[PDB]
């Protein structure tokens, strides 16, 4: 079985911009274990981000955490490379959500 | 996807996977509803000839009728009610060749679409 | 002319 | 409230042995060799050392099985392979084995008869009778597990019975050409088991909505929200319905 | 032209051990340990006791059959039980197992796999793999079955191949309130496979006959016969149609 | 399983009435094995009753017979008793067949 | 006697024995044909479900024209001609739970009507 | 507090 991840990019708490906040980037419902998670601010990846399981139904979760302060013009995404995906999926944040 | 069936019963396979309320909607615009286990045997059928997954069937939890109700509202002989289901979960059920499980009803999985012949 | 069965 | 084990067994060959874990949930909650659920601590070494043998003792078991397997599926040597179970009690006992994804074998209601997923299991199946594994579980289950499981809660009913309560507010978002976007939202709640729904003169909204699965937030609490797009001009005839156990009543707003 | 035994073991308890029997049939005809179809007598004493020794071998060997089986099957060592077989080849090669009326199992089209009926024979089949029957039998199928079955017209192709042209003619039966019962007839032909159908104007009548099952004489010749029950005054309408082998082209009557 | 007899009593020739025939009386397509046939003239049972497989369809047949001589007053039947029928099925001789 | 069925055809089954033109007539006469076994693997479910006797299907010796024909004579995947059928007999086919098997077509066995549904 | 599960 192949399943694709299921990426979703949100703060810790509520941001206020230029305000000091905590990303997480939580992938789900996905198959195989094996996955790669970037965890990106324009492009750039983000060196240091904590990682670190499979729900009822098999499918592999994973979240990853970097902290981080939103800009109103900067940005970040998630770019996840899964065994599911022929090339890479990558989620930019929406803030706005 | 496609569609076969058994016994006194003709069955329709959604391969798209979705969210619970997804069977409902395409199980029932295709006319033939969301699945409903209504017998010991009819199940071990199905988790024989269904494709390894996990599919839903029409087996929900009614928020405020508090009780788990078919999608018919009329019980089945299958009682496993016995499958306890609900612990700090509620939700929605779907089959696996070898499961009879319950979880979050927002999860995507296939579609099991079961009405009757006679 | 028979042939030889395994036992069952 | 249950205790559940949630075992990981993968194969990566070229790179190694098998990667293999146990893991442990009081209900959705994680616990463990080093404990990760804090008031876990509370037990000894001499309990993390009887313990810990035991995963190198599977490790090692599965490491068998992990290869027996391709025995049965004919197999090869080549690509990774996982295997999962699933062993734990409520207060309905969990024993289940899936293998790449696909469901493999498992315990029924009344644990003491098996169900396998193909010829495979089939064989495993077979054997666990010619060697009554269906008894040498049920104890455990309604057994030990049981006393673990309530000899666990003792140790920290303080957090494994918490419930910070849900706090919602609803959003309006533009869409083009005379749309507005509602979104309810749910912050800071646990459990994590939570549902919203909207509602449009008191039908249900199951049609259109737009749930997000249910999120962590990084500090126990979780948030999640569900999404309706509205016609301009008519907002005040949507409700969000926020149903939440540590809720007296269920919420309810319009924006 | 093809040779097959047919075998019955038939456990009568408290009433002994199983009657057991094979015989032999070149084709529908029986020959066989006093062997029954007098050109085999061509054969001597030293085919007749390897031969029978065969029958007490196997006698030996169902009585444990017959016995496995009530194992198998949960059964008990109350009423009787029987098992047929039936081995033998064409110039399709048989080996077919019934147990008590139900069929068991069998060897397939390409005689190396086989079928079972049921979660018995099931059990006896994932065995003969463990033990390769498939091939201790494919040869003798080809092997030396054949060289019997030809090694054996020889002794008798003189009766093993005649052919006495079946005697027809037709008879006229009174029914109540105007209707004739036609019947037609075949008398003395062989061999036994037969084909008498009824015509009116042309049209088979496979509606209303009554044939009557291919019934034998005594003297090899079988007789037979098909009929029909025709309006009074319309018979000539009706005709019998005898399509036998032994005939340069099928009857045809009236009455 | 257990299939029910198929009788019918037919001679070896033509009957040409107080003319010497071979009665025969062909039981077939039944189950189990175990069956009695009794060979009749009125009733009367016939002491000597000649006897003596099973077709591809397992179903057991039999044969048997008994000399005979037709009488255009006096009959015969043919009277076969299995565990598939609760009581005795006779069958009479049908010249006239 | 009942009525089953499994994925794109829908079958009855009479539980009362007759010659094979038997089913035919009875067959047609609740307007589902006697079987065609149409390929390999609906052989296999139908051994299996089949409850152990013998029963017809369409698969008789066409006298003149010479040749095994279904009944919808059309030909099947079921290139079991390899049975191959034909020795001092003739006549029609009857299925066992292990079994196909040819045979003479007035011995009474039970029925297989076999209509397609799509 | 796990269990000990019997090789496949």
């Amino acid at each position: 079985i192949q399943k694709t991840p299921q990426i979703q990019v949100y703060s810790r708490h509520p941001p206020e911009n230029g305000k000091p906040n905590i990303l997480n980037c939580y992938v789900t419902q996905f198959h195989p274990p094996h996955i790669e998670i970037q965890m990106l601010k324009n492009g750039k990846k983000i060196p240091k981000v904590e990682m670190s399981s499979f729900s009822k139904d098999w499918s592999f979760y994973i979240l990853a955490h970097t902290e981080f302060t939103p800009t109103e013009t900067d940005t970040y995404a998630c770019r996840v490379k899964h065994d599911s995906m022929a090339e890479p999926k990558t989620v930019y944040w929406d803030r706005d959500m | 996807v496609y569609w076969f069936c058994y016994s006194t019963k003709c069955y329709y396979f959604i391969m798209n996977k979705t969210t619970w309320s997804g069977c409902k909607a395409n199980c029932q615009h295709y006319s033939v509803p969301i699945l409903k286990i209504e017998d010991e045997d009819e199940l071990k059928f199905l988790q024989r000839h269904v494709i390894p997954e996990n599919y839903w069937i029409g087996l929900s939890y009614d928020k405020k009728k508090k009780e788990w109700a078919w999608i018919d509202n009329g019980p089945s002989k299958l009682d496993m009610k016995i499958r306890k289901m609900n612990f700090k979960s509620r939700g929605c059920v779907f089959l696996s060749k070898a499961r009879i499980e319950d979880i979050d009803c927002n999860i995507p999985y296939y579609c099991i679409c079961g009405k009757k012949l006679d | 002319s028979i042939i030889n069965f395994e036992k069952l | 409230h249950s205790l559940r084990y949630f075992v990981t067994a993968v194969s990566r060959p070229g790179l190694g042995e098998p990667r293999y874990m146990e893991v442990g949930y009081v209900d959705d909650t994680e616990f463990v060799y080093e404990p990760r659920a804090r008031w876990m601590e509370q037990e000894g070494p001499e309990y993390w050392e009887r313990e810990t043998q035991k995963a190198k003792g599977n490790e090692q078991s599965f490491r068998v099985d992990l290869r027996t397997l391709l025995g049965y599926y004919n197999q090869s040597k080549g690509g990774s392979h996982t295997i999962q179970v699933i062993s734990g009690c409520e207060v309905r006992g969990y024993q289940q084995y899936a293998y790449d994804g696909c469901d493999y074998i498992a315990l029924n209601e009344d644990l003491k008869t098996w169900t396998a997923a193909d010829m495979a299991a089939l064989i495993t199946k077979h054997k666990w009778e010619q060697a009554g594994e269906a008894e040498r579980l049920r104890a455990y289950l309604e057994g030990t597990c049981v006393e673990w499981l309530r000899r666990y809660l003792k140790n920290g009913n303080a957090t494994l019975l918490r419930t910070d309560s849900p706090k919602a507010h609803v959003t309006h978002h533009s869409r083009p050409e005379d749309k507005v976007t509602l979104r309810c939202w749910a912050l800071g709640f646990y459990p994590a088991d939570i549902t919203l729904t909207w509602q449009l003169n008191g039908e249900e909204l199951i049609q259109d909505m737009e749930l997000v699965e249910t999120r962590p937030a990084g500090d126990g609490t979780f948030q999640k929200w569900a999404s309706v797009v509205v016609p301009l001009g008519k907002e005040q005839y949507y409700t969000c319905h926020v149903y939440h156990q540590g809720l007296p009543e269920p919420l309810t707003l319009r924006w």
